[PDB]
């Protein structure tokens, strides 16, 4: 005898109820896949939904609103800047960047 | 020579530089006039960036240029 296929296939590999380690270990695993999966079930069927049965489905009570009210209260927030602090030293040297070649250009621009 | 600078602001400083000066040399000249930290001043001309190791010359900038100030987040 030996220990290839002999007393060496029972390290953790005999039932899950051996174990609460192995058993929630794999009960854990399989419930974050199926978040995955539902997340992107729900959220593809919604879409889908709204293009051939536009009739209700399952949460369409403020659909149009949750577009206005969310860029309402963003777009009516303070919007008289090309803000600074809330983008990045590129996003502001675009600014910079965008303007300079944007100022003495009257036949030299970026022809090949 | 001296250069105009403008800020996100529309703000435009006059300062007095030569074509030999380095940019890290514009930059304490902008801080001097206004009190910005000159590791968050960054000179943008024509499009292109200006290193502080380049001098105005090396971008072709000439008396009167107008050039470009950003601010760097990358300093804490």
């Amino acid at each position: 005898h030996m220990l290839g296929l002999g007393a060496s296939d029972f390290e953790f590999g005999v039932d899950p109820s051996a174990d609460p380690e192995l058993a929630l270990a794999l009960r854990v695993s399989m419930e974050e896949q199926r978040q995955r999966q539902e997340e992107e079930a729900r959220r593809a069927a919604a879409a889908s939904a709204a293009e051939a049965g536009i009739a209700t489905t399952g949460t369409e009570d403020s659909d149009d609103a949750l577009l206005k009210m969310t860029i309402s209260q963003q777009e009516f927030g303070r919007t008289g800047l090309p803000d600074l602090s809330s983008m990045t030293e590129e996003e502001q040297i675009a600014y910079a960047m965008q303007m300079s070649l944007q100022g003495a250009e009257f036949g030299q621009a970026e022809s090949a | 020579m001296q250069i105009f600078v403008k800020t996100l602001t529309g703000k435009t400083i006059t300062l007095e530089v030569e074509p030999s000066d380095t940019i890290e040399n514009v930059k304490a000249k902008i801080q001097d006039k206004e009190g910005i930290p000159p590791d968050q001043q960054r000179l943008i001309f024509a499009g292109k960036q200006l290193e502080d190791g380049r001098t105005l010359s090396d971008y072709n900038i000439q008396k009167e240029s107008t050039l470009h100030l950003v601010l760097r987040l990358r300093g804490g």
